[PDB]
C-alpha cells in the first residue's frame, strides 16, 4: 500500500507540526471557508430558550504542507487523516448554552494532492436564542447560531462563506445547506428563511479574536395546531357561555353558579397557559392578552348578575321603587331594547278585615313583580352591551395574532432573498 | 527502601495487560463472582430501572503476577492499581444506561500464589421490568445479569465465589450497616449461574450470574395520601339518599361534586403509576370502579329527582304503579253566594292537586330507600374487594417456585 | 513556518509547564484577572444558582518565554496551545456544581516580551443566595469569586484587568454590546469588581465581580396578581347579593377555590427557602384570609336573615344596634249553619292575623341581616383597598441602591 | 501465555492503524454489517426521537493481521482493543441527539486469518417521523440509517449480514410490539461522477402501539363525561340544579384537559385521534349547556309579558306528544263585604287564567327536553362509533 | 524558576508512584485526614441522599520527595500536580450516587522536608437515613463515612485532623440550622486476625429544618379548611347551601391535596406530622359532612309519614334549649257556600296542624346544629393542638 509510505513522507519525514499554522511565511493569512447543513431541527423548547440542532459542520482550508506529486507515488488522489494529526482550525459555537464549543464526532480530513483539505464533522448544538412572545401562539422566532474562531486573530486566519460553482462562475453560500430528501420537516416549527453573514466588527482590531464572525439564522414559524385545539377554542366557547348568565332567569337560582364556574374555567385556563412560556417581561403574550381581557370581562358579568340578582328580589318592606326607575326601567329601555246580632256585624268585620288583608297582598305581589321587570330589563341591557364586546375583542385579538406572517425578506435593509435558489449573480 | 518497590518493578516488567493470563493452550481462567448490597437507592416504576450501590469481588489467579515470598523479606501481598493489570470484563448487561463498568477503579490486591482480589464498588442503574397488576399492593422481581463482554466460556469460567468450602449462592448482605430502602423490603436474593442455551460456548454471552432481588413495597405513602381519602371521599355518594328531592336538596351537587374528586384523583395517580399497558393497576381499577358507580349513582339522582317532581299536569299517575310502590314495596245575594262557591270549588281543586303531588313524592322516597341499600352493598362488596385482593398478594415463600432450598447463609 | 517551528523549538527545550515562573526564588508572578459577560443565562431560585456565559481576561508574564523577532523574521508573537505552558489555576471558587475549572482551552497569546494573554471561555455556575422577601419585585447581588486554587498571596500577586489600550485598570465586568444577549427577566444595574483580603488568614486573596440585578416581574404581575385582584373583587361583591338568592355560598366558597389554585399555580414557581416569606405568598395569604373570613360573615348574614319568632327571640341589643343606629350611618333607612259559618270566618281572620304579626317579625330579621351585610360590605371593601395598596407600595418601592457598595 | 505475549508483539511492531487494511490501495475493504436489537427504550412522539440499546456487530478481514498458528504454540485466535487496530467508521446518519459513532471501544475478536469480528454496545438515539393520526392506535415506522462516514464506495464497502436485524434477544417492550423490520442497502451517486458511489444500509422496525394505558387513563373517562352530558335532559327544571350539573360536567372536562396536556403528545403535524374525540366531546357539552339554558328560560317564560306564538302550540302540545312512545307524559259594611267578596272571586279568576298559561309553557319546556334526550343520546352514540369504529376496523 | 525547574527534574527521576512512600514495608503512612464542609447543597428526602461541598485535607508525609534547599537557590516548597506523586485513595463508603473518590487531581504543596498537603474539592451524595415523623419539625443526623479502600491499618493509618469537622467558612443553608457535628475514628476487626485493624472516619452532622416555608405553604390553609368545615353548622338548612358549602371545602381540600404531593416528600418508611394532619382534616370533614345530611334529613321530615319519638321530644326540646345559654334561641246555594266555607276553615285547621309538626322537626335539627357547632369547634382546636404541642415543647 503507497499510502503508508506517503503518509510517512508527509507526517514523519518532513516533520509535521501540527500546532503551527500552514503558512509560509508567518504574515500570510489562511482562509477557510466554511459552510453549515441543516441535518433536522430538534426541538426549541421555550422555556429555557434553547434551540437543539443537528448540523454538518463543512470546512476547506488550504496546507502546504500536505502536498505530493501524485505520480512520485501510486496515482493516489486522496487521503484521509485523523484530525489529531493535521492542524485543524478550532471553529466554536460562541453562543452555547450547554458548554459544548466543539463538534461532536471528530472524523477524518480529506486531503487532496493540491493541499486542499475539507473536514465535514457533524454536531448537535444547542445554541441559546430568545423567544418573542408577542404573539404566541402565532409567532416566528429568529434564532442564530454564530461561530467565532477564539485560537487565531483576523490577521492570522479569515473566515469566509463556502463557494460553489454551477456554470464557470462562483458564488458564495449565503444559506444553509438542506438536503430535500433527507430532511424531515420539525413537528412544530417551519423554517422560512436561513441565511449566511460574515459579519466584521469595525469597532474591534484585527489583531483580536472578537473581530470575525460566521453567523447563520434561522427564521422559523410555529404551526399553531396545538395550541388552537387544545388551548383556544374551549377557551372561547366556555367565554362565550359567560353571555348566557344574562338569558338565564333570576327565578332559576343558578346565574352566579354558571358565570363563576366560566371563571374558574378560565383561571384553570391561565394555569395551563402559564407553564408553556418563559418568564420574561418583553411583552404580553396575545393568549395572554386575551385571557387577561376576557377574565375582567367575565368578572364585570359577575357584578352585573350580582346586581341583577339584588335588584330582583326587592320588596316594598325594604325598597321604594321610585318614578325615574319606573319610566327609565319600565317604559323608555324596554321600548328601545324591543322586549316583548252582634254575631253578624262580627262575621261582617272579619271578612273587611280578610279582603283588606287579601288587597295589601296583592299590592305587595304586584310590586315584586314590578321589581322583576326592572331585573329583567337590566338583564337585556347588559347582554346587548357586553355580548357584543366580548365577540369583537376575540375576533379583533385572533385575526391580530393570525395576521403575523415572517416579513417575506430577511434583513430589513437588504434587497437579497438569501435563497438557494438565486446565488448572488 | 521499600522493598515492594523492586518487587512490583519486577512484576510488571514484561507484563502485557493485553494478554489473558492463560498459562497454556484449553486453559481456562476461572473467575468468581460475589455480590455486597450496600444500599438499594431507588426503583423508579416511570423508567422501569432499579438503582443499587454494590460491591461486586472478582477473584481470578494470573501467573505471571506470583512470586517467591523469601526472596523479597516476606512480602506476600501487594496492591498494584486496576489500569495495569489484566482484567476479566465482567459488565452488568442489563443496565438501562450505557454503564457497563465499575464505577471506582480500586487497586487489585495480588496475593504471592498469583491469586487477585478486585473489590470495586459500583451504581448500577438495571433493568426491572414492573408488574403492575397489584400496585401499589405488589413485590417486584429484580435481577443484575453478569458476564463477560470480552470472553466466552472457552477462555473464561464465570463462577459464584465459595467461602469454606461452600457456594455463595446468595446477595452478602451485612446486617448492621445495612439501611432499609424505606419504600422496598427485601424478601429474597438468590444468587445462580445462568445459561443460554440457544447459543454455543463462543459468543461471550452463553453463560452469566444472575443476582435477584424479589423486594416487596411498603404500601404506607399510598394508603395514607390516595387510598383512604379517596375512598372516604367516594363512600359520600351513599348519602344522597336521604337528601330530599326538590329544589334546595341538592343531590345533584353532592353526587357530581364527588365525581369530580374523583376526576381530580385520576389526576393524582395519572403520575404514580408505571406507564406500561399490559395490566391496568389496582388502584387504577378501584378508581375506574369507583367512578363507574358515581355515574350510576349521579343517573339514580336524576331519575329519582324526575319521579319526585312529577305534577298531575305532565304525567298521569296510573293505579298501577300506585299499586306497585306504595303496596309491596236581591241580585246582590246571588252574586255573593255564587263568588263563595266558586271560592270553594277553586280551594279544593288546589287541594287535589296538592295531594297527588305528594303521591309522587312518596314514591321517590321509597325508589330512594331501595336504590340506598342495592349502593350501599354494592360499593361496600367492591371496595373490599379490590383492597382484599392486594392484601392477600404475598411473595412466594420460595425464591424459586420449584426449588426446595432456600438460599440463604 | 519553518521559523515559527525553530522559534518554538527554541522556546520549549527545556520548558516545564508545571514550575511558575520566577526569575529569583521569592519572586510574585502579577495576574490580572478580567470578566467578559456574554450571557447571563439563568437564575435558578429553587436552586439558588446563576448560570452564566463569560470569558476570564487572565494575563501574566513568563520570562522564560523571552526571544528576539530580529533573529526569527519579525515573529512578534505566538499562539501557543494553553496546555504547553505554565498557567494560574484561576478557577471559580463559589460554584455550585464541582466545575471549578473553565471549558474552553483556547490556545495563548505569547508576545516576544514574555507577556501571556489568555481569553478562555466558560459556562459557569454559581451560588448565589436568593433575598426572598420582596419577590418577584427584588432585586439580588450576586458574586463571581475568583482566585488561584493552588497559589496564595506568597506566590502570585491579583490586579485587575487593563482596558483595550491598557492605561488604566477596569474595575468592572466587561460587556461587548456586539456579542451580549439581554436576559430579558433581569436588568444589569451595577457590575463592579473588587479585590477582597481576609483579616484572619493573610494568604487569601480573590477578585470577586458582583452583579447586581432587577427582576421585571411583568410575568407574575399578570398571572398571579391580576387573577387575585378579580377575586377579590368578587369577595367583595358576596356582600352586596341578596340572601334570598341562595347564592352567597356558592361565590364566596368558589373564590377560596380560585385562591386555592392559584397558590397551586404558584407553588412550583417560588424559592423554598425559609428565611422569610416572599410578598407575593404574603398578599396571597392575605387575599386568602379575607375571602375566608367574607364566608364567615356570609354564613353569619344567612343565619340571621333565616331566623324567625319559631325559632329565636330577637334581644335588645340586636334591635338597638342593628335597627336604631347603622341603618342611617349606612344609609338604607327601610240558625246552626249560619253560627257554624260565622266562626268560620272568624277563624280564617285569626289566621290571617296571626300570619301577620308573624310575617311582621320575620321582617324585623330579615332587615337586620340586610343592615348587617350593607356594614360588612364597606369594611370589607375597605380593608381590601387598604390592605392591597398597602402591600403594592411596599413591593414598588424595593429598589437596587445607587452605590453598590462593592 | 508467552505464546500470545510474542504474537501480539509481533502483530503491532509495524502496524499504521490509520492505513486502511488493503494490499493495494485501489482495492476496497468489505465490511458484513449486522444490527442486534436488545431493547426499545422509549419513544418521544413530541421530539421524534426513539432510543434503542442495540449491538452494531462488524466483520473485515484485515490482511496484515496473519499468522501461522505452528509458530504461535497452535494459538488461532486472540482478543485485541479495538483501539490498536484499524477501525471502520460508521456513523448513524440519522441520530437526533445521542452519539454519531461507537464510543465504546470493546475488545475484538481476530482469527488467524485476519477475519475480525467487533461487536459494541452502542444507544441509539434515531430521528423518527412520528405520525399521531391514529393515536393511540397508531403504528409507527421509522429507521436507523448507517454508513461510512469518511470513505466512499469504491474504499469501503458495506453490506448487510442478513436481510433484518437479529432480534434474538429482544426484551418485551410492554408499550409496543414488533410487527416487522427489515434492512437494505442504498447506492447513492451524484452528479459530479458515476464511478463513485456512497452506501447505507437502513434498518426500519415497524412498531403497534398497545393502548391499553391511553384508553384506561384518557377515553373511558371521556365517555363517562359524554354519558353525564345528554343526562341533564331528563332533570327536572323545578330542581335548581340543570346548571348545576351541567357545569359541573364542563368543569369536570376542563379539569380533565390537564390530564390529556400532560399525557398526549404535543406535536402540531396533525390531530390526534383522541384529540378529535376531545373536541367532540368539548363541543357536545357546550351545546347541551346552551340548550339547556334555553330550555330554563323558557319553564320560568311569564303569562304576563310571553305570549305562546301558535305555532308553539300546534307542534309541541298538539303534534309532537302524540309521537313520543317511549315517554309516559300525558297528552253600610255588608255592602263592602259582598264587594270584597266579589273581588276575591275575580282575583282568582285572574290567577287561574295565569297559572293555566304558565303551565303550557312548563309543558313545552317538558316536551323540548324529552325531544332533546333521544337527541343526544342518539348523538353521543353516533359521534363515538363514528371517531373510533372508523379505525378500530383496521385493526 | 530554573533552580526550581532542575529540582522537579531531579525529584521525579527514579519516583515510582504506585509504591507506597514507607522506608520499609513494615512500616505505614500516617495521613492526617479533614474536613472542610463548605456547603450543604442539598437534603433528598426522597431518596434520602445529602449533597455536600466539601474540601477534604490531607496530610503525609513522602520521604522520597525530600531535598536540601541550599541546593536550589533556598527553595522550601513547591507545587505538584497530584497526579505525579503517590496518593492515599480516601473512598466515601455511604456514597449513594456520586463519585467514591477523588476526582478532581488539584496540585499539593511539598515541603522540602517530604511533608505532602492536599486539600482537592469534592462533592458528597452520601446516603443517610432521614426520618420523618416530625416533619417539618424534623432534625436530622446524617454522615459521612471516610477510609482506605485497598489497604489496612498496619499499611496506611489515618487519623482525624481534629475532633470537629472545619465549617470556619459555611455558608449559611437558608434550609438548615446546623446544630452539632463531630467526627470518630472506629478501629473495626474481623474474625480471621485481630493484628489487622480497619480504620474508618466517620463525620455527622445534626441538622435541624428551618420550618417557615412549609408552615405557610402547607399547613396554614389545612387550618383554614379545618375551621370552614367546623363552620358549616351555623349555616340554616332553609338557604339549600349546606351541601354546596361543605363540598367545596372538600374539593378545595383536594385540590390542596394535589398541592400537598407536589410539595412534601413522598417517603414511605412512616407516617410525617402533615401526613397525619391531613389525614385528620380529611376525616373531619367527612365526618362534618355525614352529620349535615344527618340534620338536613331531619330538618325535612315530613309530619304525616313521621311522627316526633318522646325521648327525641324530651330531651331536644324541653331540656337542652335550657342549658344553651349563650344562645339567642326561644325557650238552595247559600247552604253549599256555608259548607265551602266551613272546607276553608277546617282545610286551614289541619294545614295549620301540619305546619307546627314541621316547625317542631325544624326546632330539634336547629338544636342539633348549635351542638355540633359546639363539638366541631372544641374538636378542631383540640385536634390542631394535639398534633403539634408534642413536637413543639420538644424544641
Ligand atoms: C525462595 O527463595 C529461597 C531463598 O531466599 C529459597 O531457599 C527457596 O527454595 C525459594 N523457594 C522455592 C519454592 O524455590
Amino acid at each position: 500500500n503507497e499510502e503508508e509510505r506517503l503518509i510517512n513522507d508527509l507526517l514523519i519525514v518532513n516533520k509535521y507540526n501540527k500546532h503551527v499554522r500552514p503558512v509560509k511565511h508567518n504574515n500570510e493569512v489562511v482562509n477557510i471557508a466554511l459552510s453549515l447543513t441543516l441535518s433536522n431541527l430538534i426541538s426549541l423548547k421555550e422555556t429555557d430558550e434553547t434551540l437543539t440542532s443537528n448540523v454538518w459542520m463543512d470546512h476547506a482550508w488550504y496546507d502546504h504542507r500536505l502536498t505530493w506529486n501524485a505520480s512520485e507515488y501510486s496515482d493516489i488522489s486522496i487521503l484521509r487523516l485523523p484530525p489529531e494529526l493535521v492542524w485543524i482550525p478550532d471553529i466554536v459555537l460562541q453562543n452555547n448554552n450547554d458548554g459544548q464549543y466543539h463538534v461532536a464526532y471528530f472524523c477524518n480530513v480529506l486531503v487532496r494532492p493540491n493541499g486542499y483539505v475539507t473536514w465535514l464533522p457533524p454536531a448537535i448544538f444547542r445554541s441559546s436564542c430568545p423567544i418573542n412572545v408577542l404573539y404566541f401562539p402565532f409567532d416566528w422566532q429568529n434564532c442564530s447560531l454564530k461561530f467565532t474562531a477564539l485560537n487565531y486573530d483576523a490577521n492570522e486566519i479569515t473566515m469566509d462563506l463556502m463557494t460553489d460553482t454551477i456554470d464557470g462562475k462562483d458564488y458564495p453560500i449565503e444559506w444553509i445547506i438542506i438536503d430535500p430528501e433527507a430532511f424531515t420537516e420539525n413537528g412544530e416549527w417551519e423554517i422560512i428563511h436561513k441565511p449566511a453573514k460574515k459579519n466584521i466588527y469595525p469597532d474591534k482590531f484585527p489583531n483580536g479574536t472578537n473581530y470575525q464572525d460566521v453567523t447563520f439564522y434561522l427564521i422559523i414559524r410555529r404551526k399553531p395546531l396545538f395550541y388552537v385545539i387544545n388551548f383556544i377554542t374551549p377557551c372561547v366557547l366556555i367565554s362565550f357561555l359567560a353571555s348566557l348568565a344574562f338569558y338565564l332567569p333570576a327565578e332559576s337560582g343558578e346565574k352566579m353558579s354558571t358565570a363563576i364556574s366560566v371563571l374558574l374555567a378560565q383561571a384553570v385556563f391561565l394555569l395551563l397557559t402559564s407553564q408553556r412560556l418563559p418568564e420574561t417581561a418583553l411583552a404580553v403574550p396575545l393568549i395572554g392578552k386575551y385571557l387577561m381581557f376576557i377574565m375582567s370581562l367575565v368578572t364585570g358579568v359577575i357584578v352585573n348578575c350580582g346586581i341583577v340578582l339584588n335588584f330582583h328580589f326587592r320588596t316594598p318592606s325594604t325598597h321604594v321603587l321610585s318614578t325615574r326607575v319606573k319610566q327609565i326601567f319600565l317604559e323608555k329601555l324596554p321600548r328601545i331594547l324591543h322586549m316583548s246580632h252582634d254575631e253578624i256585624k262580627s262575621g261582617i268585620d272579619s271578612t273587611n278585615y280578610i279582603v283588606k288583608q287579601i288587597k295589601e297582598k296583592n299590592a305587595y305581589d304586584e310590586e315584586v313583580g314590578n321589581w322583576n321587570l326592572v331585573g329583567q330589563t337590566i338583564d337585556r341591557l347588559s347582554m346587548f352591551i357586553i355580548t357584543p364586546v366580548m365577540v369583537l375583542g376575540t375576533i379583533f385579538i385572533f385575526v391580530m395574532g393570525n395576521f403575523n406572517h415572517p416579513p417575506a425578506k430577511p434583513f430589513e435593509g437588504d434587497p437579497f432573498d438569501y435563497s438557494s435558489d438565486h446565488p448572488r449573480c | 527502601e521499600n522493598e515492594e518497590g523492586r518487587l512490583i518493578e519486577k512484576l510488571l516488567g514484561d507484563y502485557d495487560k493485553r494478554i489473558i493470563p492463560a498459562k497454556t493452550l484449553d486453559h481456562i481462567i476461572d473467575v468468581t463472582l460475589k455480590l455486597t448490597l450496600t444500599n438499594l437507592i431507588s426503583l423508579n416504576e416511570k423508567e422501569e430501572a432499579l438503582t443499587t450501590n454494590v460491591w461486586i469481588e472478582i477473584q481470578w489467579n494470573d501467573y505471571r503476577l506470583s512470586w517467591n515470598t523469601s526472596e523479597y523479606e516476606g512480602i506476600d501481598l501487594v496492591r498494584i492499581p486496576s489500569e495495569l493489570l489484566w482484567l476479566p470484563d465482567v459488565v452488568l448487561e442489563n443496565n438501562v444506561d450505557g454503564q457497563f463498568e465499575v464505577a471506582y477503579y480500586a487497586n487489585v490486591l495480588v496475593y504471592n500464589d498469583g491469586s487477585m482480589y478486585w473489590l470495586p464498588p459500583a451504581i448500577y442503574r438495571s433493568t426491572c421490568p414492573i408488574a403492575v397488576t397489584y400496585f401499589p399492593f405488589d413485590w417486584q422481581n429484580c435481577s443484575l445479569v453478569f458476564r463477560s463482554q470480552t470472553y466466552n466460556a472457552h477462555e473464561v469460567n464465570l463462577q459464584l465465589s465459595a467461602e469454606e468450602g461452600e457456594a455463595v449462592e446468595w446477595i452478602h448482605i451485612d446486617p448492621e450497616d445495612f439501611t432499609e430502602n424505606g419504600e422496598w423490603t427485601i424478601r429474597h436474593r438468590p444468587a445462580k449461574k445462568n445459561y443460554n442455551w440457544q447459543l454455543t460456548k463462543d459468543d461471550t454471552d452463553f453463560q452469566e450470574i444472575i443476582f435477584f432481588l424479589i423486594i416487596q413495597r411498603k404500601p404506607l405513602f399510598y394508603i395514607i395520601n390516595i387510598i383512604a381519602p379517596c375512598v372516604l371521599i367516594s363512600s359520600l355518594v351513599v348519602l344522597v339518599y336521604f337528601l330530599p328531592a326538590q329544589a334546595g336538596g341538592q343531590k345533584c351537587t353532592l353526587s357530581i361534586s364527588v365525581l369530580l374528586a374523583q376526576t381530580i384523583f385520576l389526576f393524582l395517580i395519572a403520575q404514580k403509576v408505571p406507564e406500561t399497558s399490559l395490566n391496568v393497576p389496582l388502584i387504577g381499577k378501584y378508581l375506574i370502579f369507583v367512578m363507574f358507580v358515581s355515574m350510576l349513582i349521579v343517573m339514580n339522582c336524576v331519575i329519582v329527582l324526575n319521579v319526585s317532581l312529577r305534577t298531575p299536569n305532565t304525567h298521569s299517575l296510573s293505579e298501577k304503579i300506585k299499586h306497585l310502590f306504595l303496596g309491596f314495596l236581591a241580585p246582590e245575594i246571588k252574586s255573593c253566594v255564587e263568588a263563595c262557591n266558586f271560592i270553594a270549588k277553586s280551594t279544593k281543586e288546589q287541594n287535589d292537586s296538592g295531594s297527588e303531588n305528594e303521591n309522587w313524592v312518596l314514591i321517590g322516597k321509597v325508589i330512594d330507600k331501595a336504590c340506598f341499600w342495592i349502593a350501599l352493598l354494592l360499593f361496600s362488596i367492591g371496595t373490599l374487594a379490590i383492597f382484599l385482593t392486594g392484601h392477600f398478594n404475598q411473595v412466594p415463600e420460595f425464591p424459586f417456585p420449584g426449588d426446595p432450598r432456600k438460599y440463604v447463609p | 513556518s519553518v521559523m515559527e517551528d525553530t522559534l518554538l523549538s527554541v522556546l520549549f527545550e527545556t520548558y516545564n509547564p508545571k514550575v511558575r515562573p520566577a526569575q529569583t526564588v521569592g519572586d510574585k508572578v502579577t495576574v490580572r484577572v478580567g470578566l467578559t459577560l456574554t450571557n447571563l443565562l439563568i437564575l435558578n431560585e429553587k436552586i439558588e444558582e446563576m448560570t452564566t456565559n463569560v470569558f476570564l481576561n487572565l494575563a501574566w508574564t513568563d520570562y522564560r518565554l523571552q526571544w528576539d523577532p530580529a533573529a526569527y523574521e519579525g515573529i512578534k508573537d505566538l499562539r501557543i496551545p494553553s496546555s504547553d505552558v505554565w498557567q494560574p489555576d484561576i478557577v471559580l471558587m463559589n460554584n455550585n456544581d464541582g466545575s471549578f475549572e473553565i471549558t474552553l482551552h483556547v490556545n495563548v497569546l505569547v508576545q516576544h516580551t514574555g507577556a501571556v494573554s489568555w481569553q478562555p471561555s466558560a459556562i459557569y455556575r454559581s451560588s448565589c443566595t436568593i433575598k426572598v422577601m420582596y419577590f418577584p419585585f427584588d432585586w439580588q447581588n450576586c458574586t463571581m469569586v475568583f482566585k488561584s486554587y493552588t497559589y496564595d498571596t506568597s506566590e502570585v500577586t491579583l490586579q485587575h484587568a487593563l482596558d483595550a489600550k491598557g492605561e488604566r485598570e477596569v474595575k468592572e465586568i466587561v460587556i461587548n454590546k456586539d456579542a451580549f444577549t439581554e436576559n430579558g427577566q433581569w436588568s444589569i444595574e451595577h457590575k463592579p469588581s473588587r479585590k477582597n483580603w481576609r483579616s484572619d488568614d493573610p494568604s487569601y486573596e480573590d477578585v470577586t465581580f458582583y452583579l447586581i440585578i432587577q427582576r421585571k416581574p411583568l410575568f407574575y404581575i399578570v398571572y398571579t396578581i391580576i387573577p387575585c385582584i378579580l377575586i377579590s373583587i368578587l369577595a367583595i361583591l358576596v356582600f352586596y347579593l341578596p340572601p334570598d338568592a341562595g347564592e352567597k355560598m356558592s361565590l364566596s366558597i368558589s373564590a377560596l377555590l380560585a385562591v386555592t389554585v392559584f397558590l397551586l399555580l404558584l407553588a412550583d414557581k417560588v424559592p423554598e427557602t425559609s428565611l422569610s416569606v416572599p410578598i407575593i405568598i404574603r398578599y396571597l395569604m392575605f387575599i386568602m384570609i379575607l375571602v375566608a373570613f367574607s364566608v364567615i360573615l356570609s354564613v353569619v348574614v344567612l343565619n340571621l336573615h333565616h331566623r324567625s319568632p319559631n325559632t329565636h327571640t330577637m334581644p335588645n341589643w340586636i334591635r338597638q344596634i342593628f335597627i336604631e343606629t347603622l341603618p342611617p350611618f349606612l344609609w338604607i333607612q327601610r240558625p246552626q249553619d249560619l253560627k257554624e259559618a260565622v266562626e268560620a270566618i272568624k277563624y280564617i281572620a285569626e289566621q290571617l292575623e296571626s300570619a301577620s304579626e308573624f310575617d311582621d317579625l320575620k321582617k324585623d330579621w330579615q332587615y337586620v341581616a340586610m343592615v348587617a351585610d350593607r356594614l360588612f360590605l364597606y369594611v370589607f371593601f375597605v380593608i381590601c383597598s387598604i390592605g392591597t395598596f398597602s402591600i403594592f407600595l411596599d413591593a414598588s418601592h424595593n429598589v437596587p441602591p445607587d452605590n453598590p457598595f462593592a | 501465555s508467552e505464546h500470545e505475549t510474542r504474537l501480539v508483539a509481533n502483530l503491532l511492531e509495524n502496524y499504521n492503524k490509520v492505513i486502511r487494511p488493503v494490499e493495494h490501495h485501489t482495492h476496497f475493504v468489505d465490511i458484513t454489517v449486522g444490527l442486534q436489537l436488545i431493547q426499545l427504550i422509549s419513544v418521544d412522539e413530541v421530539n421524534q426521537i426513539v432510543e434503542t440499546n442495540v449491538r452494531l456487530r462488524q466483520q473485515w478481514i484485515d490482511v496484515r493481521l496473519r499468522w501461522n498458528p505452528a509458530d504461535y504454540g497452535g494459538i488461532k485466535k486472540i482478543r485485541l482493543p479495538s483501539d490498536d487496530v484499524w477501525l471502520p467508521d460508521l456513523v448513524l446518519y440519522n441520530n437526533a441527539d445521542g452519539d454519531f459513532a461507537i464510543v465504546h471501544m470493546t475488545k475484538l475478536l481476530l482469527d488467524y486469518t485476519g477475519k475480525i469480528m467487533w461487536t459494541p454496545p452502542a444507544i441509539f438515539k434515531s430521528y423518527c417521523e412520528i405520525i399521531v393520526t391514529h393515536f393511540p392506535f397508531d403504528q409507527q415506522n421509522c429507521t436507523m440509517k448507517l454508513g461510512i462516514w469518511t470513505y466512499d464506495g469504491t474504499k469501503v464497502s458495506i453490506s448487510p449480514e442478513s436481510d433484518r436485524p437479529d432480534l434474538s434477544t429482544f426484551m418485551e417492550s410492554g408499550e409496543w410490539v414488533m410487527k416487522d423490520y427489515r434492512g437494505w442497502k442504498h447506492w447513492v451517486y451524484y452528479t459530479c461522477c458515476p464511478d463513485t458511489p456512497y452506501l447505507d444500509i437502513t434498518y426500519h422496525f415497524i412498531m403497534q402501539r398497545i393502548p391499553l394505558y391511553f384508553v384506561v387513563n384518557v377515553i373511558i373517562p371521556c365517555l363517562l363525561f359524554s354519558f353525564l352530558t345528554g343526562l341533564v335532559f331528563y332533570l327536572p327544571t323545578d330542581s335548581g340544579e340543570k346548571m348545576t350539573l351541567s357545569i359541573s360536567v364542563l368543569l369536570s372536562l376542563t379539569v380533565f384537559l390537564l390530564v390529556i396536556v400532560e399525557l398526549i403528545p404535543s406535536t402540531s403535524s396533525a390531530v390526534p385521534l383522541i384529540g378529535k374525540y376531545m373536541l367532540f366531546t368539548m363541543i357536545f357539552v357546550i351545546s347541551s349547556i346552551i340548550i339547556t339554558v334555553v330550555v330554563i328560560n323558557t319553564h320560568h317564560r311569564s303569562p304576563s309579558t310571553h305570549t305562546m306564538p301558535q305555532w308553539v302550540r300546534k307542534i309541541f302540545i298538539d303534534t309532537i306528544p302524540n309521537v313520543m312512545f317511549f315517554s309516559t307524559m300525558k297528552r253600610p259594611d255588608v255592602k263592602s263585604a259582598i264587594e270584597g267578596v266579589k273581588y276575591i272571586a275575580e282575583h282568582m279568576k285572574s290567577d287561574e287564567e295565569s297559572s293555566n298559561a304558565a303551565e303550557e309553557w312548563k309543558y313545552v319546556a317538558m316536551v323540548i327536553d324529552h325531544i332533546l334526550l333521544c337527541v343526544f343520546m342518539l348523538i353521543c352514540i353516533i359521534g363515538t362509533v363514528s371517531v373510533f369504529a372508523g379505525r378500530l376496523i383496521e385493526l
